[PDB]
């Protein structure tokens, strides 16, 4: 539990607003390239219903 | 203390054959080891100076009514000169001797599920000397070979590196090989370097002086054998000869 | 026993004047006879002398002389020079002689 | 509330517990005192104008003369010390020297292992712990002389409480300006530039004013039991020298500035009377070998 | 970017050229020698009620007896060692003493040794360079001990990187609080208190967090070979002695603090292992001049 | 990012950690020396008409007199020789050999059993790792002359970076075609065709440019120490024969097409300072076996 | 079209003009029988448990008994050694040993510095010139074996001209898949794996199929003039050694990977016959200088 403390703390071995917000932009990028992957292969509306842009988060 | 004079592998092994179990095991209560306490050493400080009890001093410590604290108090008494206090094993292997309890099925102990991890463990490995562990290591070997578990005694000394360095190197079964060895295995015995009548401050330290000055005491006494004075008063059955052999090897 | 003592604390006075007299010997050897190195050159080769005490062709240096006439002088140790073939044209020039009493 | 330490004073690693028995004692006082003459037998040489004296005192040492196409090591009682070293340092380095070849080499000379008849004094100041109240920054810097910086940023005047453990014998502080220290439970004096305190006294409170930084310097000193022969400027060379060749190379072990630090971190440990004994053996084992490796290096 | 070294690092200044031959590092050796026997003599001579040891040592020393009315200024050797202690610092110094002159002392005894015999631990930490971001601020200070202190006021952690050289063969860094450092382009361990480096390892890169400042404290050992006569203890004396009495005051020349400092600038420069050879040499001269001078006070 | 690495500096199988005191030392010298008597006995009893050197030989070597009808094998001392070879290559091998025999054998002859009298030179190129951008690939082939074939299909010129480690003393650096190689945070160079590297100096720059392969061929060399007795070219060969012979055939061993990769591979894991020590005694023994073994040679 | 040149064949650099008389040869000649007698020496000393052996040829080549707290390093005679070596790799070297001392050390011997006594095969492969045609790719990778790879995407079969140049005697040609190679305007054979060819016969003409890539395996022979003591192996170690031990970073040179390549490199030079002379020379100067630094390692 100290360490568990720590490394949620200001001191943390690890920054984490780095981590998550590159997560995040790594992650839009990946929907952006499947669904244009997709979009190629298939139509439009094919792609739109197996790959919905409004559930991001 | 007859026991941590031995120097050679020849001599150890056939002390053990001739000493029985009880010799190994004590009747005195003891305290509990991995026990931190305070002791007192005045010739040094005023204060009392801590330390830690564990199953390598030479007082007798209460143990485990299992196979596990039998092994246990045999390599501490070979490795130390005192054992532990298991009471009621029963007047049938007490009557054998401490080398057939280590490699011999007719006893009846069975001891094939004993780890040498905890064994090494338990009997604090950490703060042996070289003369303890190649004593410690002897046992492990000749209790390995009596269960069929060469291999496993392998792959333990190669994990450990300095084990293996040190390890004696003799095959239970064969006595050409106790023969050859010259690994000196000896604890106690008379000294090169001048030996004082004084205390150490650790409990495994101050046991062992007491015993390297109890052996001096018996080294000038009467009850030790000068060969070269009464080699002709000795019986026959226990007069050094090369033909000489343990039983079963 | 011989090698191995210790000096005592009060050591006689016999043993420090014979301790003094040997150190003398080694360290000032010109004083009682003996030296470290010579020199050996052709008559034709004229180097500076000790000329303090009027002698004809001192045979005494202040020092011996590493250049001579802007030239370096050859230094030859004993156990090389014992060994040395050619010891006659080596003679032709200079050499100093060292490792040896 | 915050609190700070000394750097030096963290997590001291176990030391070993072989080679503290009175043989392995006589084999440490044998190797410094033989030791000692090889490096004297350099200036004999000198004055004989001849290796003889050196050849003499280096058989002695390692049981063969010197030859020379091999480059001279020691022999035995080289490798007996540098392996004994290692075991002293920390309880996961092996003992592999043997009972009887420490019994060898110490009956090589006459000499008495006891490591009680002397004392000499340690200079690490040990701060323990400083707690500071909110709005304040506290950093210490340094090992012989600790530097505390103080800055009070808050509106008033804040109290910082030192503590420097139960066993350094005297603590002097000196400050940039005069500040007011006092005991618990004490009534503060004038502002004074430097103090003198016990300790064992107990913790001390330093009343900090707002505005400029307030530097203070703490020098301690302490005493502990050493042998005679013991040199602190040998011992600290050799715990450089074997730094330095790996002698304590080891996992699972704390690495110090000075010989200074390694004795008081391990003496202010949960039982450091303990360690004590053994880091005084170790210092003599070092001053052997400091002389014994300059005189032969490899 | 910005770039911070160490002080005594700037700027070595060209070593003297002369009296670094065979014969006049044999000079060297004996006036080390014959200055260490009148010390030695002079002290026993004040023990005692004659005078016998401090003449005869002064006799071979200065090449004429002691008067109590002429002041005993130590002789043509005094003065020749005075003049190429003066010619090893600076490469514009006069360097006008006769070889001749130099091989005629050097006569006066023979040394059983050379300057590459043993091995000497000097201390100074050399920081070559220290690299930071465009907000934090860092400030190096000291010699035996340096102590670098860095302060982020940046948005987020910032990376310092640390060049020790490659000279130098461990540095102990500690730190005033917990702190984060690996090598270039290797991730990054767990907070510790106290690291152990080999410089050679590369560049070393510390995380500083943004906030209270961290300050951390390094101690390095470097290894020079020195002839086995060397005391560091009296080279260091005999430093200051050479610059109180103005050996050192040559136009175009560095100062220094101490010889270590001295010995290891002129190793962290270009062509640096060819000038700890007169270096070297250069401090068996002042051991000399230490001893000569606490004999005879001028 | 893409990393490469040499196939022979992969998983260094530990070392046996027996016979290696002053005592096992003098034993493999002296056998060194009497399997070298041996050769020269055997070459000058076949130039002569008599069988007495090659008698005389072979006794002090085996211990018993030659007969005819007898296969002449070496005796006890070749015996402790073969099982001491297998002792050393593997920890996972038993350690057989009594100590007394060893001690009674190194009494045969005298020498030292300096192992660090003098140095050798080993010709294995380590190259720990290759790191190369995602468009690029990059292939090692060899051991002695290391050959990297560099191949770049992105848009742009690529870096790629080489780490050579810390234990090599000087590495060349030959391309196929003209190249630039400089140190991180270095400026790039003018294209040449040979760069001399030391591998202490950091990880190496090499720009990559877009077209045809490039291929570099890297050679290192490396001083370890060893007793002045050492010869490479019957150390190599009797490397060769022991494996032949199957004296390294034990379970969960690494092999090695040469002793040059052997040493250079346990050099460069974690405690290859104390590794180097035992492969330089085995180098001496496997010199020992060539010398006995083409003398007596057995089936 | 294209060119692909063999790598180790670019611009050789000059090499040294000095220590080519005939007193330096046998300086070079002596130096090299008198590294070979401390070798034998140090194998006969240890044979006989003395060390007389060795500090006679220890003498013989420093001019100097060795002492036991003086380090061994070859004395004069290795100074010289590694000064000539300098001066022989690159004519920028300063060439500052001089000329009395190369005939006193000549005198030690009485071996004549011949260096035409006998010859030696040397395995690097020149290759000058590889000729091929547009939309065809050709690499050469390797120098004791050549292996050119080409690669033929054109819609017709290609015709490549190799230049072996006309030094080296013979050069064998070995295929992946059976190839045709062919004189200039001379018919072509039937596809064969090996060839055999004399590089004086001029370029040859090979067929590129459009199928598949061909690789060509290139080994050649070449004899030069060198002194009857030239041992390879020895000289090879040597090469080595002096280059680790930096005795050619001098600057503006070429490096090669073995002494073989270099060797060849400056016999393709325009004055590649006096150039083939010098390097010979040094080739036994490096041959004595492994010797000697075997038996008195540094």
């Amino acid at each position: 539990h100290k360490y568990h403390h720590l490394l949620t703390s200001q001191n943390s071995p690890i920054d984490w607003n780095y981590h998550d917000e590159e997560m995040h932009k790594w992650l839009d990028s990946r929907k952006t390239t499947n669904y244009d992957a997709m979009q190629k292969k298939d139509g439009t509306v094919i792609a739109d219903i197996h790959i919905p842009k409004v559930f991001n988060d | 203390m007859d026991v941590l004079s031995k120097g050679s592998l020849k001599e150890l092994l056939a002390h053990l054959e001739k000493t029985p179990l009880e010799e190994a095991i004590s009747y005195r209560i003891g305290t509990v080891p991995y026990q931190n306490v305070l002791i007192s050493r005045n010739e040094y400080y005023n204060q009392l100076y801590p330390d830690t009890t564990s199953l390598i001093d030479g007082v007798s410590r209460e143990g485990q009514r299992n196979v596990n604290g039998l092994i246990m108090s045999i390599i501490s008494y070979v490795v130390s000169g005192s054992g532990h206090y298991i009471p009621n094993i029963g007047f049938m292997l007490l009557r054998r001797s401490i080398l057939d309890i280590l490699t011999k099925h007719d006893t009846g102990l069975v001891t094939n599920n004993l780890n040498y991890g905890i064994i090494a463990r338990n009997l604090t490995v950490s703060k042996m000397n070289c003369e303890q562990r190649k004593r410690m290591l002897i046992c492990f070997k000749l209790l390995a070979y009596k269960d069929g578990n060469q291999n496993d005694y392998e792959i333990y000394l190669n994990q450990n590196i300095p084990l293996k360095q040190i390890a004696p190197n003799f095959i239970p079964g064969d006595m050409r090989t106790v023969i050859h060895n010259q690994d000196q295995l000896a604890i106690v015995g008379i000294p090169a370097y001048r030996l004082t009548q004084s205390t150490e401050l650790s409990i495994r330290d101050d046991n062992a002086k007491s015993y390297k000055l109890g052996y001096v005491d018996w080294y000038n006494s009467n009850s030790f054998l000068r060969e070269r004075s009464e080699f002709n008063l000795i019986r026959l059955k226990d007069r050094d000869t090369k033909y000489g052999k343990l039983n079963g090897w | 026993k011989l090698v191995g003592h210790n000096y005592p604390v009060y050591v006689e006075p016999v043993v420090n004047i014979m301790n003094f007299i040997s150190a003398r010997f080694v360290a000032d050897s010109s004083y009682f006879g003996y030296t470290n190195e010579i020199m050996i050159m052709p008559n034709h080769i004229n180097v500076p002398v000790d000329d303090r005490f009027g002698f004809r062709d001192s045979p005494f240096c202040t020092s011996l002389p590493r250049t001579i006439m802007g030239n370096d002088v050859r230094r030859i140790s004993y156990n090389v020079f014992s060994m040395m073939e050619d010891i006659d044209d080596v003679i032709s020039e200079g050499f100093i002689l060292y490792d040896a009493y | 509330a915050n609190r700070a330490t000394s750097a030096f004073l963290d997590n001291p690693h176990p030391v070993g517990v072989n080679y503290v028995d009175e043989g392995s004692r006589q084999f440490v006082a044998v190797a410094e005192l033989l030791a000692s003459k090889l490096i004297d037998s350099s200036r004999e040489s000198d004055e004989s104008n001849s290796d003889v004296p050196f050849v003499q005192a280096y058989s002695k040492f390692a049981d063969d003369n010197p030859r020379h196409l091999r480059v001279k090591t020691g022999g035995k009682m080289a490798n007996a010390l540098t392996n004994v070293i290692r075991s002293y340092y920390s309880i996961n380095a092996p003992a592999i020297v043997p009972q009887v070849e420490i019994d060898r080499l110490a009956s090589k000379a006459t000499v008495s292992g006891d490591m009680y008849n002397s004392y000499a004094i340690f200079n690490s100041v040990p701060i323990v712990e400083v707690l500071s109240p909110a709005r304040t920054t506290v950093s210490i810097v340094g090992s012989d002389r600790a530097d505390v910086t103080m800055l009070n940023t808050g509106a008033g005047a804040a109290n910082i409480t030192f503590n420097f453990g139960q066993i350094a014998e005297t603590v002097i502080l000196k400050g940039s300006v005069p500040f007011q220290l006092a005991r618990l439970n004490q009534p503060m004096p004038a502002a004074r530039f430097t103090y003198k305190l016990r300790p064992l006294d107990g913790p001390f409170i330093v009343v900090l004013p707002v505005g400029n930084p307030l530097v203070i310097s703490a020098t301690a000193a302490t005493r502990i039991q050493v042998p005679l022969a013991f040199n602190k400027a040998l011992v600290e060379s050799g715990f450089q020298t074997a730094m330095n060749d790996g002698l304590f190379d080891i996992q699972n072990v704390n690495y110090y500035s000075s010989f200074d630090e390694f004795i008081i971190s391990q003496y202010h440990a949960q039982d450091g009377i303990n360690r004590v004994s053994t880091c005084v053996i170790l210092g003599l084992a070092l001053q052997a070998y400091d002389q014994m490796r300059r005189a032969l290096p490899v």
